[PDB]
This record gives C-alpha cells, structure tokens and sequence, in this order.
C-alpha cells in the first residue's frame, strides 16, 4: 500500500493534479421537477428537486420576501462495505444538509420564488471518497434540469496534502488515511467559494497550496459538467424543432 | 395472458438521427450574454458588475433590445388569456384553491365559477355553502386566466359556459413547454372524441357529446368503439412527449393515424414509440416544408 | 439507554434456551372445535366503550377514546394501537416493539375500517387501544372481535360486527387444518392463518397468513373453516352486548 | 417562546458603525472580549465566561467493552447541551441544527485532530478500556459559542485525573483518590477555535460576534488552531462568498488569538494547582 | 387522488376489459430487470416497472447465528423509502411504509423452504453467514411489491458468498481463512424464492399491476405470495374496504398462474444475462 | 482506459468483505531510454544511459527473488545500468522491509541507473487476473509480458544495433519457461560469471509453537500425576536456557519449551524422559499471567505508514513486543512503558500496548 509512489503516481494510477472521469446524465426520474445522476469515479450520488411549489402544513414558515430551500440528505446502508443503520436523522447527514442548504441558498437566487419550497433530495449509493462534492454536482445538475434560476455552477471537489504535494479529489483509501482534506464548493465565473469544510491537522504555509488546488479541480469538473450540459441542451432543442 | 421482461438497452444520444446543426444560441449559467448600451434584461437572467449573466440553461432570444431565456423545462408562469386545466386542492370559506403545475396555488374566486344556467344575481352565504356540495375537493375545472398578482400567484375564472368543471374523461400530465403558444386548444377531433391541451401541462380527453357547462354529471359508460380511441390518444401523447417533441392537433392525429397497425397497447415500448414518432415528424416535416 | 424508563441490564436472555427437554406436545383432537369464550363489554368506566374477551389462555382488553376533533376528505379516521404486555409469552420484549405489534395494527385497522362507518363521524379521529394480557393462541382475532366489542359499545355506527378466527397447520404427514389452536399447536406448526369477516353480509374485512408451505386448495378449505369457526362464534359477542345494554338500562 | 424580533434602526446602526470600524462595547474587530476561567472543587469542572457567555465543561470517566475495529485505544464522547437558561428559544428538540452543527464542528475539532492520547488511556487491549466523555453546557447566550465550548474542553480536559489503576495480565484493580493520587490525562496539543463574522457579503469581518452582530450576519468562518501554527479544522457557514486572501488573513489573525488564550489557559492551571498546594478548592484567571 | 367521474371511467373500463393503457386485466408491463448494478456488495439488482425504480443490495456478512436456530443463518431486510419517491415521505413518514414493507418479506421467508440457510452455517454456535437484504425506493408508480420482491430474487441469484473456513483453536485465538478465488464463490438457490402478486379489485373485476389511478379507484387488495412450483407462501390483505369470500379463491388462482408466468420469464432473461457476460457493459442510470 | 479490479479482505472485527478499487491504464509512462521518440524526449530524472557497456549494449531486468537474494550483486557499482520493475519492488515492499529500503534509497541515485517502470499502470503490459492462477502467477506471467513488451520496443526504435534487453532470474524454471515464451533470459549466476571483471562480483556473493490446555486440565493434572507447577524463570545468559522452580530446581532451553513464558509466570512444567537430562522439562499451560509495564524504547519500521513497531525493554530478560501505536514520529528517542496483552500461536513476539511516555534519553 502507498499513497504517491517516488515517481509520483497514485494507487488507481493518477497524479496529484488530476482526477476520475465523471459520467453523468440529467433526466432519470420523469415522476419529477428536475433529476439527475452522477459517477465521480467509484461514487454514485444521485439528485432530486421538486420545484418550487406550494407549502403545505403552512406552520407560519413561508417566508414572505424569498424560497424555502430544504435539502435533505441519504447515504444508503449498503454504500460502504461496513453495514450501517439510521442513514436519516443522524448527527451527520443532518450536517450535510446544512451544507448544502446554505450552499444553494447562496447560489439557487431564491428572491424570485416567495413563499414556496424548493425541495432538494440526494440519496449516495455508493461511497468511495468525495462523498459530499459529487452530491453538490448532482444536485446542480437536478436544479439545472428544473429550469430554476441559478447564479452559476457551484462547483465542488476535495483535496489533500501528502509527502508535501497537493492531492485533487481524494478517494477512500487517502481519506481514511487520516491526512488532511479539505473539501469545498466554488462558483467559478466569479471565483468565490460557496463552501470550505476541512478536517485534519496540517502547518498554515501548507494551505495556499490545497487551496488552489482545491479550486482548479473544480474549475475542470466546471468543464466538464458544462459538456454534458450543452450535450443535453443541444439534444433537446433539437429535438423541438 | 402475457408477461415480458427484458434488459435495458442503453440509450442513442446525439439525436443524430435528425442532423440539424441548430442555428440558436444555447448558454448555461455564468454565460455572459453580449453586453452593450443599456440591453433590456427578461426572464432567465441577471446583471453583476456592468455584465449581463445567465441563470437558466437554454437558448437566447434578442427582442428588438430585450434580451429574454428560453428554457427547456420550467413550471407554468401565469399569462393572462391562456387557457388551463387544473385539479383543486382546497375549499377555503371564501374560495376553492387549485392546484397547476405553477410555483404556487391558483385560486379560483367564488366570485368567478358560473352558476348553474343562466341565474345571475348575485353570490349571498348560499352560494357560500353550496361552494363544497357542487365543486368537491379533488375536481377538475377548464378554465383561462383571469390575472396574475405581484407574490406571483394566479386568479382564474369562467367566461362562458364552454368552460367549469369536466366530465369523467381521462387526463395526462406533460411538460408545459411542450404546447406550442397557439389559439383554439379546445378541440374536436374526427377519430371520434376531443381534447384539451392547457397552455400547462394538464392535457384532458374527453368522449365529444352530440347535443352541444359541467353542473350536471353524465356518469353514464362510454362505448367501447370511445374508450379505446381515448387509450390510444393517450398512449401517443406519452409517445410524444417521451421523444421531445411539440404538440398539438396534427401531432396527436398523426401519431393516431400512425398507430393504428400496432394495436392498442404495443406502442409504448420504445422501438413502436420511436418508429411511429419518427413518422410522424418527418410527415410533418416534409409536408410543412 | 433509555431516559424515561428505569435503569436496567443492558441485555437479558431467559432461562428456557437454557434448558434441556423436548417440550410436550399436545397430540389430538377434534379440529373442528372452539376453546370455551368469556366475552363481556362495559367492563372498563374511565372509557366511553370497552371489552374483554378471554379464550383459554389468550386475554385481551380494548378501550375506544371516542371522537376527538383532528364527502371523501371530511371522512372519519380510526387509529388502532396493538401492544401485548411484556409479562405476556415465553419471552419479555421492551413495551415499545417496532417489528409486529404495527403489523398486526395494521391489520385492525384494515379489518375495522370496512365496519365502521366514518361518513357519520368527520373532522374526528377513534383512538381504539388493544391490550394483549396474555398470549395463548389466536391472538390478533381475539384482538378485532374485543375492539369490535368495544366500539359496538362505545355506540359508533356500524355496517356489521367483526368475528375472526385463527387456523394452524398440522405438520403431520396427513396435514389438516387446524381450528383456534394453542401457543403450543402455534409454535409448532407449519402454516397459521387467520380470517376476520362481517357475517350478517358475508364479507371478509381482514385476513392474513403464511407458511412453511401449502397449496391453493389448502388455504381455501382454511378459508372457509375460519369462515364457519366466526358464524359458530357470533352469537356469544351478540349475547354479551345485549348483556350490558340490560346492565346500562338497570343503571338508570 | 420566541426570541423577540430585532428593529431595522438596530441593523442599519450596526452596519453602519461596522462601516466606520466601531464597536458596540467599544473594542476594536481584532479583540475578544475578556475571557475568564473559573474551576470548580471536583477535578474536571470549568466554568468560562467570555463577557456574558458562560458555559459549563465537566469531565467523567468509566471503565467499558472497546470496540472491535480499535481494542487498543480508548473511547470519547463529546456533548454539548443548550439549556433554556441560556436563551428562551433554546426549547428542548427544537433548534436541532444548532445542536448538531455544533457537536459535530467540536468533535472533529477535538477527536480528528488527535488532541489527547486514547492509546495511554488503555487498560486491558479487547476486554476493558476508558470512556473519556465531556458534558458541556451553555449557560448564557450571548454570541460567540464555539469558542467557549472549546475552551471550556480544553481546560476541564487538561484539568481532569484519572482514578490510577493497576495491573497484572488480567487482574485489574482500580483505586479511589483517596487511596492514591488520580493521574491526569495526556495532551499532545491544545486546539481552540476562533470565530470570524462576515458583513455585506464579505466586506467587513469581525472577531467574537455578539449576539445582535450573529442576528445581523450574513456569514461565519470558524478556524481551530493551536499554538504552533496547525490548522485543525475550518468551516463556513451562512450561505456566503468569501476569497482565498480573507481565509489567509483569518488563519494570521487566528494564530495570535489561539497563542494568547493558551497563554491564559497554562496560568490558570499553574494558579489552580498553587492554591490546590496551599489549601483552598478554586482556580481564576482573567485575560 | 382524483375525482370521482374518472373513477367510473376506469371502472367500467376494466368491466369492460380495456384499461387507459389500452390493456385488459391479467396484463402487467414492459419491466426492465438488471443486475450487478452496484460493486460494493455482495449481490445487486434494479427494476423499473413501468413508472417504479427499485434498487436492492445485498451484503453477505459474518455474525453469531440465532440461539434457536444455530445450524443456519438469517436474512434481515432494511428498507429505505427515499423521499426520491414522492415529497410526502421524510426522515419519519417513510417509516411506516418501510416497517410495513420489511414485515412482509419477512413474512415471505419464516418459510425454512425458501433459501436453504443450512448452507450459510460456518461453524454452530459460533460463526453464521447473514445476509442483510436493502430495498432503496426511487419511485413509487403502484404495483411497488410486486417489483420489490422481483428484486429481491434477481439480487439472490445475483449474490456470491465468499468460501472461509473458521477455524478453532486452544486459549481462545481465532483464524479465518479466504479462498483467494473471486471465481469461485459459492451461490444460493432461488428455485423457491416467491414473487408477490397483487391483486386488487375494482368493482366486480380483479387487475393485476394495479397502477395508483387504479388503486385509488379500488376497494380491497390480496397480496399472494407464489414459488415457481405453484404453492402459496403467504396470502395477506390489503385495503380500507371489504371482500367477498368467493373472489378470493378467483384471485388466488389467477395469482398462481401470473407467478408461473413471472418466474418463468425471470428464469429465462438472468440465464440470459449471466451468459453474455461483460460484454453487457451494466449500462445503469446513464 | 479503466479497470475495475475486486478483491476481498478480512477485516479487524474478524470478518470478510469486498473492495472494488479502480485502475487507470496511462499511456504516457516511459521506458526510462531517450532514444524511444513516441515515448517522450525530455525525460528527467533518474533514466538510463544511450550506450551501455560493461550482446555489448545489454539492458537487463531481474526477478523478484533476484532483488530479494542478490542486492549486493546489484548494489555494487561495477554495474552501470539496468531496469526495475512494479511488481518487483512491490513485492519486495510487501516481504522485506530493508530491500525495499535499499532499492528505493538506490532508485534515488542520478547514476545507479535504476529506472523504474510501472506496468500494472500501462495499457500494454499490463495483465488481467484468470481464475485458477495465483498472484504469484500474476506477477509472473506480468514480468514476461514487460519483457516481451521491451524487446519489441527497442526493437523498433532503431537499427537495434545500440540496445538489447535481458531478463534474469534465480532459479531456472523460470528462464526455461521465458525462453519457451520466445526471449531472452540468464540466471545471476551465467551472467556473474559472463563478464570476467574483477573477482568482487563473486565475492559479495562467494516459530508455530504448541498448544496450550485450558486451566481445568492442568490443575486436574497436577495433584493426579505428571505435570507440576512452577515458577519460570529467565536468565540474562541465553535466550534458551530457563529455569523452573517447584514449590526443586528444572531447567529447560529451546523455544518450543519456553513455551510462552516470562521471567516471573506460573507455568505448568512436564517432565521430560530421562534420555535427555539438571533435569529438561517442557511447558504446555500457564496457570497464572503475571506481568507488569515493561519499560523500553520504539524500534520503529522505516516505512511510516505502518503501524505495527517493535519494542524493546531494558530487561534482557524479556521479548520483543509487538505494539500498534501509530505516532511512530514523537516516541523514537523517548523511553516508554508498554503492557504485554498475549502471545498467540503465531507470533515469535507478543502483542502489547503503549500507557505512557516519560522523557527523551539520557535526561
Ligand atoms: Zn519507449
């Protein structure tokens, strides 16, 4: 077992400065307002947004000047190797919905839509490091499929720090490693972060580093999600008239 | 009796079958649309730091100096004279509340419903009560809209007796932007029965009667020879719309008359849809242009 | 660990997996036999209807919390809360359950809905609570004949009253079905059943099985012995309820 | 209950003095507010009160089954409770996110960083170990939590001794305190975070937020460090756009905060053991 | 919901044998079935019939085996109704479809006839095989058990258990030893494994692959539970309303012939699929 | 390309379950030569040389067992240039610890051309895992592959008059085998002998232990017959030679008769025949444990990653232990006391654990 090899390569055999190739699509479930599906290698997360529509139980929270944004999150039992229960209402998918809450609140531009809830759902099927990156983009996406106007791409990705180089987009073997990884959520036109979660011990001249490498992994899954999204675009127009 | 079960094919993407190479301007979020002397912005954007920016993916369309966004899929924003159908939710003391595939809960003023004939005076606490005993929670009304208010919702009305509530019939839910912006969606097709196609995503079929406003109901059967005409319309509207195309009253008689050799049931596995699809669009096509 | 019950061991197994004997078995009988039924309603004050029914060692209580303020939307509701005492069968369970006392709710409440009639009781919601004191066989129709008892009680309306009736399988290698069986004929059994009908109408409301195996003409001969089992069985409940009512009548 | 409605003359005079650089009590944006650090009688009990904020940190141990993936090392749980003494809001299984954004910021603050030594505090490797947990709780509300909590962990959880134990293969005998001296515990570094609040979606960043600047705030960055320059945790929260340069000069500001309040902490521990040493049951120390 | 009038609509459709997708009333859909979706486990499968997505994982894992049954293992289900599904559900009101769902695949399988657990015994007493079944909702587009319990099948035929020898040894030090051969991994039968079959009636007339518009138009529901033999594992009773004990000897036999029909088909699409192999490319959610 | 390669693997928790990790084929890895165009021209690093020469030109990759048996054939300097392989080094890794050092601090070299090729991350080389094939099998089968691969590939690049590669082994099923594969290959010894340089080649070249029975046994044997109880008892002369006291004086030497003992236990000595006697006993059960936090110090393994380091108490009358810390960073220099916890029937050591640190040496 290694993380970088002298040479430089990794186990799955990448370098630091790059990624797994993302496969995506945009429109699995029709049931629906929005949908979409995502692979960021081994992960499989997967989105859903039912628009912005009425409140019911009003339960005095509509809020009268902008949306009522609620996201929820899931990871299946059968995700990791290791069989868990509760994948709802514990002390930590709780977390990942506040996240993603105050992440689309920022960009989701909610000022258009009072008095009505933008329902966010994302179920993790499978879980192999970059858990939580992979849902923000596929929750993009799923808010894109649903015509919901929306600031810019808020991009998201991991990185990491080992053998004093910047890993991108950590997997499970380097995250369970104990290093330091920091994940985030940018929008990229503008250059500002969205979200920044971090957790391990690391020295403070060692952050510019990750940082930057951080942003320029997201900056690439930018590109290549905006593809996809021209490639269904384009598909669908055309196939209008 | 018959059971079939079958693997997933994986899709074709590209669409190449059609070979367009469209002339539009598709954006996506952060695009930056061409920034000039005050561009007025529409729906499907926004400005930042002197730059007009996208929020919506689809493409752009440069009115005389109004810069606007198209999307793909959207829910029902309120027009002013579109037509709708919609399926109510709610009795409140004042009004009923109905439910479109719009970002909030139309309403439908007690004030607005027809009354029963002709016998207009006025709406007293009568009316009030019978609000409940004639329009039951769960109903379906064909109606236009009346006016659009600022916190974003709709109130629509009746204006004549073609409109109210509907009979037994059968309904479909589609995408919005997938009627085109056209007159007359209240049609009479000669397969046999009639169809309503809201400017949302509400499409109703129903049997068309021989007498020629809903506040009786015909709960009589529908012969046979008048059901599987209604099946099968609908069968090809989810065709339709399952492939992405628009629709209207040559579309659905087209796929009709193009469904008759495939029997009433085989035409939504996805070779049938496809095929008959594919007819249908290029007959259009060619015979359009 | 839970805060709002007394602090305990955290697990306990009991002594029986620790004994060593083959239990006896009961042997024969007449399969188309009833155990002896002491059903009486009015038995509970605090409550605007309850029953009590007792049918060899099975013991069952339901009360009826009456309407409480909570067309096809302005239609009554009835919310049934099964629970069996933890002092009730071989082993203890916590109070709260989670695996079969909501089945078997859920199977009250499918079974109840059809009799009742909640057209006459809108905007309102029955609390109808089982008790089960002791288990000794057919225990979920012991369940819906008590609530039965007890709404026919409390004096909600009604299309007809609930009769149920449990059937077991003989493992044998001449398999019959066999009629209100014992926690022993239960344990020890193959396929196990149970039906619930209205007899007046002749129309079933609830039922439910399953098997260590069978076939259809297997479950439809169950079927119709649970069905004569019920007719057998009603007019003892009919007898009980005009009981009270003379009792109600002597009261004032 | 509810917390009573802020007036918009209070937000626009605070936004206002934030655009003249003026503080309400009359600090500075680069200034915490006086801190002190108060022990109890009972080895593992400190109250910190930073201005109005009081919270309460209490330190227990047991002796229990490890886990399987780890019979080597030990056992921590972290709690922290917002009882309604310290705001009306604060109903109990009501302001559920606070609570869990909270508890999970500390935990991972505390445990991912490897703060203390869960293999010293072992006992016998598959069958009993330690069960280290620390029960905080919020007394008064006004403003800045997280960096109280902290504190609050980090002086119970450096001012708290174990019960001594002895061993010999499988015998193990524990002791009481009077019997023999309880043994502290074993720290390798002390994190405590550091909360900045962002105004005007990002212009205007203020340290130790009271509680009208939280109600007033658009976004808040916390960053846990220790005093040698390690970053153990940092977090956004609000829904809010910040750059790399804010985070840069956040972690330089948060270095001397987190130097100075560890100064702090290491002289009321020195003053509590003196006095301990002299006859009497208290520890203070004032910033 | 709906309103009433379409209600007679659908009625007297299917008293008249046709239905509003045009078929008559012993007639399911088009099901697309997969398996070896996902990697991590031990055994997957999906379906989607019709508007109804299912996913199943399955992971084999090694615990004590149960006190009163020490010579074979268990099977538990966990059944996760994801909001995904329709907004309504929630990390509390997904609960009670859940528990209701879970209860009857139990239900289907305190059958001992079903999966042969004495395969799944290590060593008694001390080390079992245990398989924890996990139903993941995506969609609910009616006829939900009837999918469910085809998954359920799919993902067993579609389950490989790791060969290991537990072996004992003197002052309680355990050793347990992998066959390093990912090929050969041993497979458990399903020749008995049950499809459910839901059948519920709308007015004097049973349907099968009851769509939602269908079912709010209807009365009472029989859940069969049939093995590709023809016998009855379990035989429950779904509805807010009554039924006649004559219809229900119709609905079992015509459950017992759709089950036929149903494993059949089954049968014959993962021989299929498990011939091709690789090549297939497991084209899933893309 | 892409590659989903499954494996199991036995947990902590003794239990079983599956990994799917993925592989990425790249295309642009080099063959450490600067000739091969089409490879990539600047190419930094350690690499080899154009024109070697000690079948003149004479490129040459060994075996593992090679880099496992003969690194001071390899070592020495009187060598110039030759190839190291993935599966080589990662086998080397995953046996020995100072081989693997030793390749790695060699590889580091500018001139000690050890150019390293990462086949398993190559899209030609590389090689699937076939049912009924061990991964010894696995590596080996890869190895000749990369061979046959580098043959083709300097033999294309030029008029091959410059470079020619060989493959070398330890044992000759090996080269048999490669030359029934239809390439070249030696064994060490052939090509040691081959060069007639100076002598210096040549020259730098020419437990499982008992059960145990359970308490019952023992203390039912004692006061029945054989088996006696005793102090055992250790000595700083040897390793081996132990002695019991009864409650008399045994002895007895041998690792398999100091079965698991220390220098203060009770042990439950039997009585050897009299061909073999003073006295020679032998242990098979241990009435009591009595140990204590043995002070020490941290011999770590080089790797950093691992976890597992070996300790060293100050009485030389005591093992080795075997501990799991995974500090490894702050305890090396700084004696500390470990708890011994077992000694399992694998395991020439025990397996302990860490309770405290106290203070660098020599303070
Ligand atoms: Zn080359």
């Amino acid at each position: 077992l290694e993380l970088l090899s002298d040479q430089g390569y990794r186990v799955d055999g990448r370098r630091a400065g790059e990624l797994r190739k993302i496969q995506a699509r945009m429109g699995v479930f029709a049931q629906a307002d929005g949908s979409a599906y995502i692979e960021q290698g081994n992960t499989k997360a997967l989105a859903v947004v039912y628009g912005p529509h009425e409140i019911r139980g009003s339960r005095a929270r509509a809020l009268p000047d902008r949306a009522l944004v609620n996201c929820q999150y899931s990871s299946a039992t059968f995700s990791t190797g290791e069989r868990k229960r509760r994948p709802h209402g514990d002390r930590k998918s709780c977390e990942m919905g506040l996240q993603l809450r105050q992440t689309f609140e920022a960009a989701i531009l909610t000022q258009l839509h009072p008095r009505s809830q933008i329902d966010i759902y994302v179920q993790v099927l499978q879980a192999d490091g970059g858990t939580y990156a992979a849902c923000v983009n596929a929750a993009t996406l799923a808010v894109l499929d649903a015509g919901i106007p929306m600031r810019d791409f808020v991009c998201a990705c991991s990185a990491g720090f080992v053998d004093g180089t910047a890993l991108a987009d950590l997997s499970h073997v380097e995250e369970a490693a104990g290093g330091p990884q920091l994940a985030l959520a940018l929008l990229p036109a503008s250059g500002q972060i969205a979200l920044l979660e971090m957790d391990a011990r690391l020295h403070e001249d060692h952050l510019e580093r990750v940082l930057e490498a951080a942003a320029q992994a997201a900056r690439d899954v930018h590109t290549l999600l905006d593809r996809v999204v021209r490639q269904h675009v384009r598909e669908a127009s055309i196939l209008l008239g | 009796m018959a059971m079939e079960m079958r693997l997933p094919v994986a899709r074709k993407p590209l669409s190449e079958r059609l070979g367009r190479d469209t002339k539009k301007h598709l954006v996506v979020p952060g695009d930056t649309i061409t920034t000039d002397t005050g561009f007025m912005r529409g729906h499907g954007t926004y400005m930042g730091e002197e730059k007009l920016i996208a929020s919506v993916a689809g493409s752009v369309e440069r009115v005389n100096k109004l810069i606007c966004v198209k999307a793909l899929k959207t829910r029902y924003i309120g027009e002013v004279g579109d037509i709708v159908v919609g399926r109510i939710t709610e009795v409140q003391q004042k009004r009923w509340k109905v439910e479109t595939n719009s970002r909030l809960d139309s309403v439908l003023l007690l004030s607005s419903m027809n009354l029963p004939g002709g016998e207009l005076r006025r709406r007293s606490a009568e009316d009030e009560l019978a609000m409940r005993g004639f329009l039951q929670e769960g109903d379906l009304i064909s109606a236009e809209v009346q006016a659009v208010f600022s916190d974003g919702a709709v109130s629509l009305h009746t204006r004549s007796l073609k409109y109210g509530k509907l009979g037994q019939g059968v309904l479909v839910q589609v995408s919005p932007s997938l009627v085109k912006r056209q007159k007359t969606h209240f049609h009479d097709l000669p397969c046999g029965a009639s169809v309503i196609l809201g400017n949302n995503g509400f499409i109703w079929i129903y049997p068309t009667p021989e007498h020629k406003g809903g506040f009786i109901a015909n709960l009589e059967p529908v012969s046979l020879a008048d059901r599987e005409v209604i099946s099968r319309l609908r069968n090809c509207i989810i065709s339709l719309v399952t492939q992405r195309m628009m629709l209207y009253d040559t579309s659905i008689l087209y796929c009709y008359e193009a469904s008759l050799p495939h029997q009433i049931k085989d035409i939504l596995k996805p070779e049938i849809m496809e095929e008959i699809v594919m007819e249908t669009r290029q007959r259009l096509l060619e015979q359009e242009g | 660990g839970d805060h709002r019950r007394i602090r305990g061991p955290e697990e306990s197994q009991p002594p029986q997996l620790y004994a060593a004997d083959e239990e006896e078995a009961p042997g024969t009988r007449d399969p188309t036999r009833l155990r002896p039924v002491y059903a009486r309603a009015g038995l509970l004050s605090q409550a605007k209807g309850s029953a009590y029914l007792e049918a060899g060692g099975t013991k069952v209580l339901c009360a009826v919390s009456g309407p409480r303020q909570a067309p096809a939307a302005l239609r009554g509701r009835l919310l049934c809360d099964f629970r069996r005492a933890p002092f009730a069968g071989r082993r203890r369970r916590a109070p709260p359950g989670g695996c079969e006392e909501r089945e078997l709710a859920l199977a009250l409440q499918e079974a109840l809905e059809p009799a009742v009639r909640l057209g006459r009781y809108p905007r309102a919601q029955l609390e109808v609570s089982a008790l089960l004191l002791e288990d000794g066989g057919s225990a979920l129709a012991a369940a819906l004949t008590a609530a039965a008892l007890a709404l026919a009680d409390a004096g909600v309306e009604m299309y007809d009253l609930v009769v149920g009736c449990g059937l077991s399988l003989a493992p044998g290698p001449a398999p019959t079905w066999l009629l209100d069986p014992t926690r022993l004929e239960e344990e020890r059994a193959a396929a196990g059943l149970t039906v619930a009908l209205m007899p007046v109408l002749n129309q079933v409301a609830g039922l439910l099985g399953s098997g260590e195996g069978g076939l259809t003409e297997s479950w439809a001969e169950a079927v119709r012995l649970g069905l004569e089992g019920c007719q057998r069985l009603y007019p003892v409940l009919q007898q009980s309820l005009v009981r009270a009512a003379r009792r109600r009548g002597a009261a004032a | 209950m509810k917390e009573t409605p802020l007036s918009n003359c209070e937000r626009r005079f605070l936004l206002r003095a934030i655009e003249e650089k003026k503080r309400l009590d009359g600090r500075q944006t680069y200034d915490y507010r006086n801190i002190r650090i108060s022990f109890g009688t009972d080895y593992g009990c400190c109250i910190v009160e930073l201005g109005k904020t009081r919270v309460l940190g209490q330190v227990s141990c047991e002796l229990v089954s490890p886990k399987l993936n780890r019979a080597t090392e030990g056992i921590l749980f972290f709690n922290l409770e917002l009882s309604q003494m310290a705001a009306p809001a604060f109903e109990p299984g009501r302001q559920s996110d606070l609570l869990v954004k909270l508890n999970r910021l500390m935990e991972r603050c505390l445990r991912n960083s490897k703060c203390i030594d869960t293999e010293s505090l072992c006992v016998v490797a598959g069958e009993k170990v330690w069960q280290i947990r620390v029960d905080l709780h919020l007394l008064n509300h006004d403003g800045n939590i997280i960096d109280a909590a902290s504190i609050a962990a980090i002086v119970a959880l450096c001012h708290f001794r174990r019960p001594d134990v002895s061993v010999q293969g499988d015998e193990v005998t524990l002791y009481t305190p009077e019997e023999r001296d309880p043994v502290p515990l074993s720290i390798h570094h002390m994190p405590i975070c550091v909360s900045f609040a962002f105004f005007q979606q990002g212009t205007y960043l203020l340290v130790d937020p009271n509680e009208r600047e939280e109600r007033v705030m658009d976004g808040l960055l916390v960053i846990a460090m220790n005093k040698h320059r390690e970053i153990c945790t940092i977090q956004s929260s609000g829904g809010i756009m910040l750059l790399k340069d804010q985070v840069l000069r956040c972690s330089k500001i948060a270095g001397v905060k987190v130097a100075e309040i560890t100064e702090l902490i290491l002289k009321a521990l020195e003053n509590d053991q003196k006095v301990r040493k002299e006859g009497g049951k208290f520890g203070f120390a004032e910033s | 919901t709906l309103s009433e009038a379409e209600k007679v609509y659908i009625v007297h459709g299917v008293q008249e044998d046709l239905r509003v997708d045009g078929r008559g009333c012993e007639d399911y859909r088009c099901v697309e079935v997969e398996t070896d979706v996902v990697s991590n486990t031990s055994g997957s499968a999906r379906v989607k019939l019709g508007h109804t997505d299912i996913l199943v994982g399955v992971k084999a894992e090694m615990g004590t085996p149960k006190l009163e049954k020490p010579n074979e293992g268990y099977l538990e289900f966990f059944v996760d109704c994801s909001a995904s599904a329709t907004p309504e559900f929630e990390g509390r009101g997904g609960d009670d479809l859940g528990t209701e769902i879970a209860n009857t695949l139990y239900r289907i399988f305190n059958n001992k006839s079903s999966v042969d657990l004495k395969t799944l015994c290590i060593s008694p007493r001390e080390h079992c095989w245990v398989l924890y079944v996990d139903v993941l909702l995506l969609e609910c587009g009616g006829n939900l058990f009837d999918a469910i319990s085809i998954a359920v099948k799919a993902a067993l035929f579609n389950t490989r258990i790791p060969r290991v020898r537990v072996l004992e040894d003197e002052e309680g030090s355990k050793d347990i030893e992998l066959s390093d051969d990912p090929y050969d991994c041993i497979r458990l039968s399903v020749e008995n494994v049950p499809c459910i079959v839901t059948l519920c009636k709308i007015g004097y007339r049973h349907v099968v692959d009851a769509t939602l518009q269908e079912e709010a138009c209807s009365l009472a529901s029989l859940l069969v539970s049939v093995t590709s033999k023809g016998v009855v594992t379990c035989m429950r009773k779904v509805g807010k309303g009554s039924l006649d004990p004559e219809s229900i000897f119709e609905m079992m036999e015509t459950g017992k012939r759709v089950g036929k029909v149903l494993h059949a088909s089954l049968q014959s699409v993962v021989h299929k699929e498990e011939s091709l192999g690789p090549k297939r490319q497991k084209v899933g959610f893309l | 390309m892409l590659k989903s390669k499954t494996f199991l693997k036995k947990t902590r928790a003794g239990g079983v379950m599956k990994i799917v990790r993925e592989h990425y084929l790249r295309d642009d890895i080099g063959c450490g030569a600067p000739g091969c165009a089409a490879c990539g021209g600047a190419h930094e690093g350690p690499a080899l040389e154009p024109q070697p020469q000690d079948p003149q030109p004479h490129y040459l990759l060994p075996d593992t067992n090679v880099l496992l048996h003969q690194i001071d054939v390899l070592e020495d300097p009187a060598i110039r240039n030759v190839i190291v392989l993935q599966t080589v080094l990662q086998e080397v890794r995953n046996r020995s610890a100072p081989v693997y050092k030793r390749i790695r601090d060699v590889t580091n070299n500018q001139e000690k051309h050890f150019y390293t090729f990462t086949n398993e991350h190559h899209r030609e080389t590389y090689v699937e895992q076939e049912q009924g094939e061990n991964a010894n099998d696995r590596n080996n089968r890869a190895i000749r592959v990369a061979a046959k691969w580098y043959n083709e590939h300097l033999k294309k690049m030029s008029a091959d008059n410059q470079l020619q590669v060989i493959f070398i082994t330890n044992d000759r099923r090996n080269k048999e085998k490669a030359i029934e594969e239809g390439i070249p290959a030696f064994t060490c010894e052939e090509y040691v002998k081959s060069l007639t340089a100076n002598p210096e080649l040549i020259d730098r070249l020419a437990i499982i232990f008992s059960e145990h029975l359970p308490l019952s046994k023992l203390q039912q044997g004692i006061k029945s017959g054989t088996y006696l109880q005793g102090t055992f008892r250790a000595s700083r002369e040897n390793y081996l030679e132990a002695t019991v006291w009864i409650h008399k004086e045994i002895i007895l030497q041998g690792l398999k008769h100091l079965n698991r003992a220390v220098h203060e236990d009770i042990v439950a000595v039997e009585l050897l025949p009299k061909s073999q006697w003073k006295p020679t006993g032998r242990v098979v059960g241990i009435i009591k444990r009595n140990w204590r936090p043995y002070c020490g110090m941290l011999s770590k393994s080089d790797i950093k990653e691992s976890r597992r380091h070996l300790f060293t108490p100050a009485d030389k009358r005591i093992p080795r232990i075997r501990i799991e810390t995974r500090q490894a960073s702050t305890l090396e220099g700084r004696r500390i006391i470990v708890a011994i916890d077992g000694w399992p029937r694998n395991s020439r050591y025990p397996n302990g654990h860490f309770v405290r640190n106290l203070g660098d040496v020599g303070e």
